[PDB]
């Protein structure tokens, strides 16, 4: 019953899993480096951005948005404003 | 404005219906 | 409930939120931005101390890569966030008929007091 704020962390989460996604393919990555990256030591550096960079993003993120989350209580004001119309239906 | 109006792209909501199931629009649609 | 927001609704809204709905989205907008810039500001610096593999200096390339990246997340992030701003605004910030229809002024009101 309350389902308006589990909302929020889905749309969240889907907006940064599509910002991100042109980065998680190694292809569209080495055609910024192209001769960066026909060297073997290129493409292990490389390879240690795109997964620190990903995961940098995925945690920086779920860290402030929690945090705004909770500076706006937005949990809350969802929580009672699905159980409010519940009411207002009944 | 923030109806169908982007502040600084205008995404025009032109998808018709949409899909609405458990009472909302489903996201896999709207973001495609 | 998906709906077209107005303006009752983002004047209520903004009465029992505190803040107008799209605060919300510009404290996520304005967040994740920062967090864009500050991911690839780290990824060149990672590589630009790592500019000269064997006796070549790969300096150019990588300005132009990282920049080159850079703009492509500006897009599709201002891409994304927008759908946000639009999908937030419309399905969860967002008001049915029954309630403008006949008076949600009672139920704010009444949550404010009783």
């Amino acid at each position: 019953e309350h389902i308006r704020f589990q909302r929020l962390v889905q749309v969240c989460n889907k907006a940064l899993e599509e910002s991100i996604r042109k980065l998680q393919s190694w292809e569209k990555i080495h055609e910024c480096f192209p001769n960066y990256g026909q060297t073997r030591e290129g493409i292990e550096n490389l390879t240690v951005c795109q997964q620190q960079v990903i995961k940098l993003w995925s945690n920086l993120s779920r860290v402030e948005f929690d945090a705004i989350f909770h500076e706006r209580s937005i949990e809350e004001k969802l929580n009672q404003l699905d159980d409010l119309i519940n009411k207002a239906r009944s | 404005n923030l109806g169908v109006k982007s502040r600084k792209t205008g995404l025009t909501v032109n998808k018709t219906v949409q899909k609405d199931e458990y009472s909302m629009e489903n996201l896999n649609d709207f973001f495609k | 409930n998906a709906t077209t927001p107005t303006m009752q609704s983002t004047s209520l809204l903004t009465e029992h939120l505190g803040y107008p709905p799209i605060s919300l989205v510009d404290d996520i907008i304005n967040a994740v931005n920062e967090i864009m810039y500050k991911c690839t500001n780290a990824m060149e610096k990672y590589l630009m101390q790592r500019n000269i593999i064997g006796k070549k200096d790969f300096s150019d390339e990588i300005k132009i890569g990282t920049a080159k990246l850079e703009s492509l997340l500006e897009n599709s992030v201002d891409k994304n966030f927008d759908k946000l701003e639009l999908y937030v605004l419309r399905n969860i910030l967002s008001i049915p008929s029954d309630l403008l229809e006949e008076n949600r002024f009672r139920l704010l009101h009444h949550e404010k007091l009783v």
